RNA sequence: UAUUAUAUUUAUUCAUAUAAUUAAUAGGAUAAUAUUUGUAGUUUUUGAUACCAUGAUAAGGAUUAUAAAUUGAAAGUGUUAAUAUCAUAAUCAAAAUUUAUUAUUUAUAUUAAAUAUGUAUGUGUAGAUAAAAUAAGAAAUUA
């Protein structure tokens, strides 16, 4: 686009505020994940039928040497609190370790737990223009 | 050595990059597909023997 | 002076050959005569070129799982590889093993010709995954590391010509070339009868002899290698009482000319002739006498001829059918050959 | 802008915002697309496009 | 490393450079076979006499 | 049905015109035999095939 | 096909794709031509059948 | 009304007659029809836009299932689902490669058959002609990037390259 | 060729009296596309024992 | 690689082969994945032959197998890349920049119509078109008419 | 002057891109015989790249018109055909808003299928701004 956050900003145009077909997006920017939906907790941003098998960042399918980080698509379960191990999510910027485990997390994916869009923004990545802009929209004071 | 192996490509030029000419023969439509039905000299000698 | 990606390579032919070969030049590619392809890479450098070249299922990727490196710097942040032993405490390992990627041969057509399930497509012909030695698809050690470099890699050096060959692949490609790259007639002149098909062939012959036709046929549906001639003998024999000329003719044709003419044996022809009798088929009697007569191609090239005593027994059965069925012209024809 | 002649003689050109005739300019007038002396060049001088179909349905 | 026999050269020393692939008619690239063992008059240098050969 | 005419019809597949092809629809009368031993018109059985025998993957 | 997929590497698998797309086999039958007599002397299918 | 689906044998009635659920069973046997049993009776909806000719799009066949709880996730869906084997996805796959000649044959094979040599791309021969000429008028701008450097850093027993001027 | 015999075809040119009379012998010998695993001694021993009484060179 | 002897002008044009072999692997694992999903999800008893306890152990085994199916392609067909073969332009399916029948994008396909590379027929820009279906009921109507002919018309045996 | 009308209506809270190796041909049954069953000469070049690397198709109404007629144009808007010589950045799922060039659902009933947006009740409410004479229905101050 304008400021290439990725190497694909080098490659993809914006098309303004291009209106999109309902649920057809080349970039799945799950900007709604950490949405507390009180009576809809085991439903909102979760698997549909309660009696489903687990997703597949949940079983070592082969003879791995290991991995650097899990996805958010692997549910949080008893082994994610008691085992107290390292479970990492590729969130902005590099990775996010779930090292303060709790039991309420048990059952959902880690999407409802890894904040997609942070309330703290580092002006260390923003431009001399973006900072004034975030002041404009009310994010950083000035 | 052989005559009919004449140049069907031109001197590698810039008229390839600058012009729309076709770098390959347009496929014919009324041409069959080339199959093999044919007996060799030895093979015909065998049947005659 | 030079900035080069590959340091060193390897020769394809060895010095018991090259030291006599070099004395004639090779007429090389005009625009780039020296062609340092994939075959010439080292073992390690080509393990690199094979590890990478896939999206998340080439182990070249730090978080692909079969990756070798333990450290990866993410924009000046280091992440280190959580191994399987730390991981299994929350990602309980289910690893069936090397047999869990190789589907049965009875699911090839359902899986569109394939048997493997690898990221890397496994062509069964030689000329596609051929690295230096022709790529043999060994379905017993198909790893994710992929040592044999037989895979139809995605983004490797010299991958474009083979990806084009794969897309220009034939209609029946995996099945035909997988069949023929195995299961060939041995120089002893004999048909390929194997070890693991003998018990299944026993199942088939016993069931068909008992007369359980569809049962024997559902079992024949599992004939992967070739059956010995007696299996067709029984699978046609069962048809006699019910008069299943159609099922019988098809049982014949499946080995006749399709399986190295195993089915071209006098007693199988005798069974199918009996079915022609009990189905009352003047034209099928003559078709079976026709396969009996054979032609040069079978009778000489594939050498699937019939013993003259069996020729005679089948001819007497044909005459006994026909002159009992008043078919004077065709009976006289068979007696003309007599 | 093109002869008054049964439109099925023209073909809309490709790439050219025009319309050319499949037979290369050789024309047959409206009265070749009708019976002799056909009233309004009707297929049968009885009824129009919807009169024919419905006489037929009845 | 690189020389006037390696670097891509149209002209070399006042006339054309034969070494560079890109200074040649494609009719020279055609497949052809050696003649020197045949009869002298049957060779590629007596091309204009192939129609007259006995 | 005259297989010889059909032979004459099939090789229009080649002398057809430019950028024009042909799909042949053939609707030809046939004979399929119904038969006693193998496809029996017997009574219902004693044990009834309820809805359980036609569940998913029961096919 | 006889334009372009008649002849080269793609001829094979396009013939596959074509004939598989057309693999349907429609069977129409006349119930009045089921209204026949079984050689048992019984009408093969009566009004109740 | 909340009515119990009842079905009396052809034996209880004082006239036997083939009953319709038994006929349903015979048909789901003959044509291997899955009988979904959770099918509630209050949901016999038909797609009016498709079944009712008082809309512009009367189709006559229920062009879809009026059932909001739908998705490919369901096995009843997966049962009656046309698979992408031999579909346009395959045709596109096997004919839509960036260069079309590489779908009819191999470029080297075609070259060695019609010409002699195996020719480069038009783009490559562009680069090579520019090499031929921008190394004719001038030199000393190049670089030596190779696939394998062992033979350049290590020439053969002879081959002492020429120093230019 | 996929199906060629790949070996020299020793034509068995016996008469339809002896191809029946010598049956247990040749049943252990190589017939058409069939070579039993019998022992060369067994076959040679039978050939030395029986073949003398055979009145046909 | 490393930009030495590039034969094509778009280094990204390797992604089209990459995608077509993505499609191949999708066709290869498609049947297996669909039957795996069916059996792992089936709740009402499969049959009178497999039921209950055997059903739970079998379901879990085939789920273990669907998971062990390494190389499996379970990314939905609407989620794969969709790129023009010619100038390597990507097009988001469902929006004007994607010609469906030629598998090209607004850009390359616009180039190929304003030059003579495709044979199309220019029709009016504001109307509906020549097809009576596309005139009748919009776009879902032609969708319906297409599925009706490719699937719904066969009185399937 | 005549060959003839804009002062009306409906409008404004607007956002989405990612985890490097593009260099080649290789036919298998119903075909009168190739183990060519399993076709093995490494290492002399360099552009479309993270980088200069010409061209070529949009948006934009203000006076060629009334009858059998359309209220959308060439001045070119990212990907394209000759300038080389810093670096591999390219979707196979799950993704990080600063980007002018955007029509949001408004108080009887509110989460079931690849998951699908939890924020902003407030006198229809500053300033400047949007659209349209086309199956809808509009009427009077030409340069």
């Amino acid at each position: 686009l304008k400021m290439a956050k990725s190497a694909f900003g080098f490659y993809l145009a914006r098309r303004g505020q291009r209106k999109f077909p309902f649920l057809r997006r080349p970039h799945i920017k799950n900007t709604h994940a950490m949405n507390l939906s009180a009576p809809y907790f085991w439903s909102f941003m979760t698997a549909k039928s309660q009696t489903y098998f687990l997703p597949e960042e949940n079983y070592i399918t082969g003879d791995w040497t290991g991995k650097f980080f899990v996805s958010k698509l692997q549910v949080y379960t008893l082994q994610h609190a008691t085992s107290g191990s390292t479970v990492r999510v590729k969130s902005f910027p590099s990775v996010f370790e779930l090292s303060s485990p709790s039991r309420w997390n048990i059952g959902k994916e880690l999407n409802t737990l890894t904040k997609p869009r942070m309330d703290l923004i580092d002006e260390q990545m923003l431009t001399k223009k973006q900072r004034l802009d975030y002041v404009k929209a009310g994010l950083l004071p000035k | 050595m052989l005559s009919q192996n004449v140049a069907k490509t031109t001197v590698p030029s810039y008229y390839m990059i600058r012009t729309n000419l076709p770098q390959r023969k347009p496929q014919n439509q009324w041409e069959g597909v080339y199959y093999f039905g044919g007996i060799t000299k030895r093979q015909r000698h065998l049947i005659l023997l | 002076s030079v900035t080069g990606v590959f340091s060193k390579g390897r020769g394809i032919g060895h010095a018991a050959v090259t030291s006599i070969l070099r004395y004639i030049p090779r007429a090389r590619v005009p625009w780039q005569p020296s062609r340092f392809g994939r075959e010439n890479l080292s073992a390690s450098d080509l393990a690199v070129l094979w590890s990478r070249g896939r999206y998340r299922d080439g182990p070249g990727n730090y978080n692909s799982g079969y990756h070798t490196e333990k450290t990866h710097v993410l924009e000046d942040n280091t992440v280190t590889m959580i191994p399987k032993h730390e991981l299994e405490k929350y990602m309980p390992d289910i690893s069936i093993g090397p047999k869990a990627l190789v589907t049965p041969v009875s699911l090839m057509s359902a899986r569109n010709g394939h048997r493997v399930t690898h990221d890397l497509l496994h062509s069964y012909d030689p000329h596609i995954g051929r690295l230096d030695k022709p790529a043999v698809v060994d379905h017993d050690n198909i790893t994710v590391e992929d040592p044999n470099r037989v895979g139809l890699n995605a983004a490797t050096l010299d991958c474009r010509g083979r990806i084009y060959r794969w897309l220009r692949r034939g209609p029946f490609f995996q099945e035909d070339h997988y069949f023929r790259r195995s299961l060939r007639l041995n120089r002893d002149g004999t048909v390929p009868t194997a070890a693991h098909e003998a018990p299944l062939m026993r199942k088939i012959v016993r069931l068909a002899q008992r007369g359980h036709l569809k049962a024997a046929c559902e079992e024949y549906r599992r004939v992967t290698t070739v059956p010995p001639v007696e299996v067709y003998r029984a699978l046609t024999a069962c048809c006699i009482p019910g008069g299943l000329i159609a099922d019988a003719v098809a049982i014949f044709e499946d080995g006749n000319s399709k399986l190295f003419y195993v089915a071209r044996d006098g007693e199988v022809l005798h069974n199918v002739m009996r079915c022609a009798i009990k189905a009352k088929n003047r034209v099928r009697v003559m078709w079976v006498y026709n396969v009996m007569r054979g032609r040069y191609y079978e009778n000489v090239i594939v050498r699937a001829e019939i013993d003259p005593i069996w020729r005679y027994r089948i001819a007497l059965l044909a005459l006994e059918y026909f002159l009992d069925h008043n078919c004077a012209e065709e009976a006289g024809t068979v007696y003309s050959y007599l | 802008v093109r002869p008054d002649v049964p439109e099925d003689q023209y073909v809309d050109s490709w790439y050219v915002c025009t319309s050319m005739t499949h037979h290369l300019g050789d024309y047959r007038p409206w009265s070749a697309s009708a019976p002799p002396n056909a009233y309004r060049f009707r297929p049968y001088n009885e009824f129009d496009a919807k009169g024919r179909e419905y006489v037929e349905y009845m | 490393q690189a020389d006037r026999r390696t670097r891509h050269h149209m002209m070399l020393d006042g006339q054309i450079n034969p070494r560079e692939w890109m200074n040649w008619h494609p009719k020279e690239y055609q497949p052809w076979y050696f003649d020197r063992h045949k009869f002298l008059y049957e060779r590629q240098q007596y091309a204009h006499f192939h129609h007259l050969l006995c | 049905q005259s297989t010889e005419f059909e032979k004459r019809m099939y090789d229009i597949r080649h002398w057809l015109h430019r950028q024009t092809t042909c799909e042949f629809h053939t609707i030809y009368r046939k004979n399929v035999i119904h038969d006693g031993s193998v496809f029996p018109t017997e009574h219902d059985p004693a044990t009834p095939t309820t809805h359980d025998h036609h569940r998913m993957f029961s096919f | 096909n006889n334009l372009e997929y008649k002849r080269y590497d793609w001829q094979g698998w396009y013939q596959r794709m074509v004939d598989v797309h057309n693999r349907n086999i429609s069977l129409r039958c006349r119930v009045s031509d089921l209204k026949r007599l079984d050689p048992n002397g019984v009408p093969f299918v009566d009004m109740q059948t | 009304g909340v009515h119990r689906v009842g079905y009396t044998h052809p034996s209880t009635l004082p006239v036997p007659c083939a009953q319709r659920w038994d006929l349903r069973l015979a048909r789901a046997r003959i044509f291997q029809e899955y009988i979904e049993e959770k099918a509630p009776g209050a949901w016999q909806l038909e797609d009016e836009r498709s079944m009712s000719p008082e809309f512009k799009t009367f189709t006559g066949y229920p062009m879809r299932e009026m059932r909001p709880g739908y998705g490919q996730n369901l096995p009843d869906f997966i049962m009656k689902k046309r698979l992408p084997n031999n579909t346009h996805y395959e045709l596109f796959a096997r004919r839509d490669i960036p260069n079309e000649d590489n779908a009819m044959y191999g470029k080297y094979l075609y070259d060695m058959t019609v010409h002699g040599t195996s020719l480069p791309s038009t783009y490559r021969m562009h680069k090579d002609i520019n090499k031929a000429q921008r190394n004719d008028r001038k030199l000393s701008g190049n670089r030596f990037r190779v696939l394998c450097s062992s033979g350049a850093k290590k020439p053969p027993s002879g081959w002492e390259p020429i120093p230019d001027a | 060729l996929v199906n060629k015999y790949r070996g020299v075809w020793i034509e068995l040119d016996m008469h339809p009296a002896f191809r029946v009379a010598l049956e247990p012998q040749l049943r252990k010998l190589p017939q058409g596309r069939t070579i039993p695993k019998t022992s060369v001694d067994e076959v040679i021993s039978d050939y030395i024992n029986t073949a003398h009484l055979i009145q046909d060179e | 690689m490393r930009h030495i002897g590039q034969d094509v002008p778009k280094r990204h044009t390797h992604f089209v082969l990459e995608s077509r072999l993505m499609y191949e692997k999708s066709f290869r694992d498609s049947w297996l994945h669909s039957v795996c999903r069916a059996v792992s999800q089936i709740d009402e008893p499969l049959s009178k032959t497999i039921s209950g306890t055997r059903q739970k152990m079998l379901q879990r085994k085939v789920t273990c197998f669907q998971y062990n199916q390494y190389g499996l392609f379970k990314v939905p067909y609407y989620r794969l890349a969709n790129v023009d073969r010619y100038h390597a332009v990507q097009g988001v399916p469902g929006t004007r920049e994607w010609v469906p029948y030629a598998n090209v994008s607004y850009w390359t396909m616009n180039k190929m119509v304003r030059s003579g590379n495709l044979l199309v027929h220019r029709v009016h820009y504001t109307g509906w078109g020549t097809d009576p279906h596309l005139k009748k009921g919009g776009w879902e109507h032609r969708w319906n008419k297409v599925m009706q002919r490719n699937a719904l018309q066969y009185s399937r045996i």
